[PDB]
């Protein structure tokens, strides 16, 4: 025969696999490209980033200077994670806008702290307690000096300390609130106290409030802790007649990268430059349905578990 | 698609052609055959490829940034906290379910032409030498055998050899 | 030979074509800001249904009452005592009518109550020993008494005495209780001394967690139903396991018990539109609204399955090809 | 239109077919006609009612949020609640205007494309017996009644039938 | 080119032709020639256009808003304020990022369709009177003077007039 | 007896690149730019109202600094705080310094009215060396330092109605001393104390005796704090001691107004856009300038370049 016939055609495959379109909800094609992350590896990666394991301590606690928390001194972070089952082993207490100082923290990213002597005359200094146990003995948050009379009177405080670098030191301070009139007076002799701390550009002021509260290890009183900053050039001054727990030193605040993240999940060692309180994930995917809490490079989470990029053409078998 | 060709006047298929995506089923004077074609196909996977890279390892580095889980019942400015991420997961979200939506219609429509561009091709090549039966299948209205169908495949088919055979064939 | 409507016996005449409709309706493209197509579908909700529909939520109106004035207890706000909602409305022309009083942070309260959904309230029998109970207000008339807030307990002195008060309350329920409690600041020093004794009143309501201190803050203010004096409301929050300890030597508006917090889906909205039976599964202060179109922009101010707020009052998606008319000339 | 039917080669829409959305008008023995193809206009409101399916009856479920009205002036916790809300509304404005701007583009297109597609496959069923007239008409070179072009619509015509008759009407 | 005209079986631009996007170049009797064709043209100039009045200043008047900057750390409120402000640039980042890839694919598309439109269009006109070469020429069989490609151009060519003179050069040898 | 007609399209030397959803690099006839990267250098006065700060902060402007004088019934659209502006009246420090600089901005007007407050049994005007005007000691204008006349400071308690259809801004503050003998020097009573209050919202504020560093010879501090009342309502101020007096109210306003910082210079030209780097055109729809703005400009984006194809693919021989 002197004819020939050519057919023109594509390709396809037994079975494809569907996806949506602008005109269809689902349509098969020869292929396909999940473009969602739903799962994670089970481990937070310490490879990547530093992380660094709270396990028993919060990052409050690890500042202020719990007894059980004393494991970080001088210690930096990319990522502090905290453990639920975290807890405080030291004198009771509260912080007014905790969050807030917790978070800066976080991101300066480490508790290098530097000690500077101030000068508390009239005034006996270091007290403890019972319900702060370091070791085997009556003791304090490491980085608070508690303050109380010296037989006789507790006189009017006035102590400076000037900020001579050129970035921004971190003060911790505090006050005590007795559980009777009968204490306030037996500590700190007069009938109501106050604390001033000031810069030349900011001030604070807190008044002490007796009365008792709940019974936390054996203690009915409490301390409220506050925190300051002073500038380059800037001057510190603090001003107290009664109840006041004392800085010992600044902390370094750096202009950082890092953060907090609470998470109970295995820390170990594995590739990853995304990490999630489920653990770290991989980042290849543009898109991530495991947790809307993430640190370092991340698909951006969605609420869809899947979505599927067609790579082949319309799946037309025979 | 939207040039009709892929799951239209190509009723099918070929789940044969393991070695390329578009090509050539022929029979001659020395019976059936296949052939890929590798240009078409590689033009596709080029612009599908070229999408995966616009998608895959495009990552924004992000650190320290807002809680987003709250164990105390706070209020005002825990209300915008959440409200913040709420907006936030949703516009994404969207982002996401459309860009797919678009991606995959173009993936079609895009492939479809691929094949399209090859029948009008093929057409060009064979000119008064051949009608197209249907089904984007050509009768060629002369001998050709495998040689021949090489240099159509091959883009160097001379239709004017066959010219005075095939049109003789064509209209009697 | 002209009108002969056949062809010439050995040919015919196949002519391929489209539909086109003598009112085409305009829409946006991408080349194109109006061009005219076969017929489109509106993406905007713009249309109010005028009322708000109570069949589909459960929608209370507050009417005369604020959500704070009903979980306070107002005496004309009694009606509200034991009740719960999806969506609480506030009139414009409510009003207070109790002893004055502000709360330092009264948006954060009032939305906490509202996303929990009820005032459902459980008395709890306080000790106050050595102080007289139920203090009341001619500005706060529960009928032709002086009376108060029916949730707080107005503490005043006992012959010659304002003991230090020392009590406490644990959480022994599996939910988180909500204490509501205040101080009075009165008008003059001997108003002060001739309510508490002490010159100088102070309240600290404290968890194992958590503690706050209020002092009292003499001189008058402005007149309001007949009183100088004000009331500070506060708030706490107890966790099971928790305990709650109230002390003070002074001025103390004392709790009668707590409220019972709820994890839910309920709110709050300004509205002075009518509620009635219809059907519509999203709300807005301008009343209901249909939810088949995916955009709106009739509020910004939204409850329940809503389109989303645009800015734009309309926006037409073609559902036919492009109108290319017949007659030019009609 | 991207194919340059609708609009383009084809000068105008027909007011009176009201029974479809592509057809044909036919000139024969028997005389004039019109009719729908049901095939074709079913191709672009499946499409089109594609799209509906994703807009329309597709909601989210919201419930307590943050306040967007104020009485008094609150300085910047207020700047930030307005902020972020006049932020979120900006955002969804956009996608808005650009989803409706896309689809309608391409329903234009899709429609355009449906119009080509019938002609295409009309082209390839009449083969060498017809020729285009442009103005997406044929001329058909043989005698053809309302029977034949039934034939045609039906799907059925067999060009070889009056291949022979169409050859010499063509050329002589 | 979804078409495959513009860098498909159209080999490459005339840089040559510099008053008209689309156009024609011809040879015959009377010499070569090239024309512009004014409205093919024109359809992509008035669709490109269209697009650029969409994006091109439609700007919003905004005025004071939220800080964006700070010089003392606070805590988590600034950290929001950062966080709102961070969030909203990456979205208009994204938009702005896929505003232009779909854009310039259908900007190219569209021109490779005026093309092809063009051709199609043509084609048609010439009916039984010329062939396709490849490579976007048609061949014409008979004396098509510049006039008479004119007339083509114009839309004008009556092809009844040439085409006995046709047919009988195409069906020979 | 036979021609050719060959259909084309154009191509230019030089085309350029562009984006797309299939190619990185595609190149084309010609695009145009959509991020405006560039700006004018200065910020343009003749579009919209700007005003420089010079010396003066927005709050020192308000408070009424002897050196911020100037700037007493002023009024604008974008007011310029420059790095340079430094405070030189009495030290004072504001709780919510932020949300004071931000109502005052959006009002965009420091129109001040005075009122008749009577206020007896006190000595008013007092005035500091740290707050010179002229070589006189002075202090902030909008203010009214009070202290005892005779040997005594009476139980202060005087009202003010708002009986207008707009908000009333109230400045006032509380004066902190640096020894007991001082606060019973100037004031009499041991421990002082301020009530402002409508009759819907109430502040009371104790000071805080105790020495700060020194400011301008001085060791004291004033903690500044306001009150909005509306049409309808009355403002109630109550206090022993440490009373700073406002002397009348700010009238706010709804308004398009704003503040900025910036160290720009500012010069005769036209442009509808202004960011701390200078003002900018707004022909295109995004920026890459700076986040921060003031009226009709690009949305800001990270890319710092967008090219649009504005014509067809480039295919030269
Ligand atoms: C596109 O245009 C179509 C053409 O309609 C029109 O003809 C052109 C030439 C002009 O003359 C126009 O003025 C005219 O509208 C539209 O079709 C028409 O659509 C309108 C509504 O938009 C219909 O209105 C309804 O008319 C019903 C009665 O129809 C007959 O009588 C009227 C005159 O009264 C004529 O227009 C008609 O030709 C018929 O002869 C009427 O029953 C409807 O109201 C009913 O409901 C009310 C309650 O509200 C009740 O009180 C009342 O008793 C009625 O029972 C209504 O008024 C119109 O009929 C319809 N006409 C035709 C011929 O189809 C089409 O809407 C439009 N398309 C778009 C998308 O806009
Ligand atoms: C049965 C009885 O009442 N016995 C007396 C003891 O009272 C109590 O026992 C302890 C365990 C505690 O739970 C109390 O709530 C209980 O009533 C009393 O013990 C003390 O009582 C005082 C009263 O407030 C303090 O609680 C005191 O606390 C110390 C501590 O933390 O160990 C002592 C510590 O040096 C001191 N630190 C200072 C001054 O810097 C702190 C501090 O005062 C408080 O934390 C402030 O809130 O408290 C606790 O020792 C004993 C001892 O009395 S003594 O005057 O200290 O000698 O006396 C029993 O009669
Ligand atoms: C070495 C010594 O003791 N010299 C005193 C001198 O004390 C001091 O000098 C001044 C400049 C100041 O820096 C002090 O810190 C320094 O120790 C006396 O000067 C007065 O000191 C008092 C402090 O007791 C005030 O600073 C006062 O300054 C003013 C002021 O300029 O702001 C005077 C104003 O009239 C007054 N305004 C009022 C009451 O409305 C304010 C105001 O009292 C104060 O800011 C509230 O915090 O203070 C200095 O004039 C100097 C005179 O003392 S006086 O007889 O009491 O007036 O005597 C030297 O021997
Ligand atoms: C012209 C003249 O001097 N008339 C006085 C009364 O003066 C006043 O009139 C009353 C209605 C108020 O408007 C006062 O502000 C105004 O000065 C005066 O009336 C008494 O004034 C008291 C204030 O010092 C009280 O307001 C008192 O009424 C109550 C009240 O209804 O709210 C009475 C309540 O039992 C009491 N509740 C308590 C203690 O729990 C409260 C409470 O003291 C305040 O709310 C605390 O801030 O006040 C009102 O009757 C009387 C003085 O009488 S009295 O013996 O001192 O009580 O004398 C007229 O000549
Ligand atoms: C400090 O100053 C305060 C205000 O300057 C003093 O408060 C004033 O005290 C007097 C005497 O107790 C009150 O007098 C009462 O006024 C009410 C108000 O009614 C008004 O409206 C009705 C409308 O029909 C009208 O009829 C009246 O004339 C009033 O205009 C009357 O109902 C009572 O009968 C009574 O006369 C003032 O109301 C009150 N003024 C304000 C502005 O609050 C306060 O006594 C001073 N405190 C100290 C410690 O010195
Ligand atoms: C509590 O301690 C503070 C901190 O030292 C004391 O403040 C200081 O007061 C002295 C004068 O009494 C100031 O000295 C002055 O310094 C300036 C420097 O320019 C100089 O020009 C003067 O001639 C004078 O010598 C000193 O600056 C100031 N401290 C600062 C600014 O840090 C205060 O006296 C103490 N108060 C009490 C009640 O104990
Ligand atoms: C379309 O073109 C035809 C062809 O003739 C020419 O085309 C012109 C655009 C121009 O290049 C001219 O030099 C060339 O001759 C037109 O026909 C011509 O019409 C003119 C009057 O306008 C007459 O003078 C000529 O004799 C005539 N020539 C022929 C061969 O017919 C035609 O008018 C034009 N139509 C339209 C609508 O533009
Ligand atoms: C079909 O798509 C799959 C993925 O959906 C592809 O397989 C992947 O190929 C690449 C190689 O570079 C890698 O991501 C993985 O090794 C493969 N498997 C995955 C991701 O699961 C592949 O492109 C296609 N496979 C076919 C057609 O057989
Ligand atoms: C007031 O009462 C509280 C409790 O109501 C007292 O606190 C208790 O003190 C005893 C020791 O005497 C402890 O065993 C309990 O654990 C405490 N209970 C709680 C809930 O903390 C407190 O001592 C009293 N304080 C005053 C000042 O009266
Ligand atoms: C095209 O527009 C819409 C659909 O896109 C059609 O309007 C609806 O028609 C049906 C009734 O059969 C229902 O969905 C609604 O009742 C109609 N819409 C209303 C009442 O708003 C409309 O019929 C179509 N127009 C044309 C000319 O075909
Ligand atoms: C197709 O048509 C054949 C005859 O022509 C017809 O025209 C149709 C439009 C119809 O309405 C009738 O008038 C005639 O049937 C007929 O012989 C075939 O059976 C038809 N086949 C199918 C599948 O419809
Ligand atoms: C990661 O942490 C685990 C905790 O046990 C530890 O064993 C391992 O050494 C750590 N890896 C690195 C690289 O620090
Ligand atoms: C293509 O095939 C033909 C015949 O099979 C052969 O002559 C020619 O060399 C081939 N051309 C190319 C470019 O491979
Ligand atoms: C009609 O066709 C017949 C042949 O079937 C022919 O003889 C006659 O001349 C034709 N007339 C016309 C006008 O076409
Ligand atoms: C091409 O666009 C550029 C930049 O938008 C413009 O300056 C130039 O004049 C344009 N050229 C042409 C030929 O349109
Ligand atoms: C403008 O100002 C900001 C703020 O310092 C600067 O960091 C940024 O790089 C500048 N942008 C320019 C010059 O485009």
């Amino acid at each position: 025969n002197n004819t020939a016939t050519l057919c023109l055609g594509h390709h396809a495959v037994a079975n494809g696999t569907l996806v949506k379109t602008i005109t269809d909800d689902q349509i098969e094609v020869t292929n396909a490209t999940e473009l969602v992350q739903s799962i994670s590896i089970g481990k937070i990666c310490n490879n990547s980033y530093r992380v660094l394991d709270g396990r028993n301590c919060t990052l409050i606690d690890a500042m202020l200077g719990d007894p059980h928390c004393d494991d970080f001194q001088y210690e930096n972070w990319d990522l502090f994670i905290e453990r639920s089952s975290a807890f405080s082993n030291c004198y009771p207490y509260d912080i007014p806008d905790y969050a807030s100082l917790r978070s800066i923290v976080a991101s300066s990213g480490t508790l290098e702290f530097t000690a500077e002597g101030f000068t508390w005359t009239g005034v006996t200094q270091n007290g403890g307690s019972g319900a702060c146990k370091r070791g085997s003995a009556d003791s304090f948050f490491s980085r608070l000096n508690w303050l109380t009379k010296s037989g006789n009177s507790y006189p009017i405080l006035n102590v400076t300390m000037p900020n001579n670098k050129n970035f921004d030191k971190l003060y911790i301070w505090g006050i005590h609130h007795p559980s009777s009139n009968k204490e306030q007076t037996k500590l700190y002799i007069q009938e109501s106290g106050r604390v001033t701390v000031s810069t030349e550009r900011s001030q604070q002021t807190v008044i002490p409030n007796i009365g008792s509260r709940p019974w936390v290890r054996g203690q009915s009183g409490r301390i409220s802790i506050y925190w300051t900053i002073v500038k380059p050039g800037d001057i510190l001054m603090i001003n107290s007649n009664g109840n006041l727990v004392a800085p010992r030193g600044y902390f370094k605040l750096r202009t950082g990268k890092s953060s907090v993240m609470r998470s109970d999940a295995l820390i170990d060692t594995c590739v990853s430059e995304c990490i999630t309180p489920n653990g770290s994930i991989p980042n290849d995917k543009p898109f991530q349905n495991v947790n809307k809490i993430t640190y370092g490079k991340c698909p951006k989470y969605i609420r869809q578990n899947t979505l599927k990029l067609a790579t082949g053409m319309r799946n037309v078998p025979e | 698609g939207i040039f009709g060709a892929i799951a239209g006047f190509i009723e099918n298929g070929w789940e044969g052609m393991v070695d390329g995506w578009y090509g050539f089923r022929y029979q001659n004077s020395e019976g059936t055959g296949q052939a890929a074609d590798l240009k078409s196909t590689q033009a596709a996977i080029d612009q599908i490829n070229g999408k995966l890279n616009r998608v895959i390892e495009r990552t924004n580095e992000k650190f320290h940034q807002i809680e987003k889980e709250f164990s105390e019942v706070e209020g005002r400015i825990q209300d915008l906290e959440k409200y913040v991420e709420d907006t936030k997961i949703d516009l994404w979200s969207y982002n996401a379910e459309l860009l797919v939506a678009l991606e995959n219609q173009h993936t079609i429509d895009l492939t479809d032409a691929e094949m399209n561009k090859l029948f009008e091709k093929t057409r060009r090549q064979l000119r008064e030498n051949a009608e197209d039966m249907g089904g984007g299948c050509f009768k060629i209205y002369h001998k050709c055998d495998n040689a021949c169908i090489g240099s159509i495949r091959n883009g160097t088919y001379d239709h004017y050899i066959y010219r005075d055979e095939a049109l003789n064939n064509r209209f009697q």
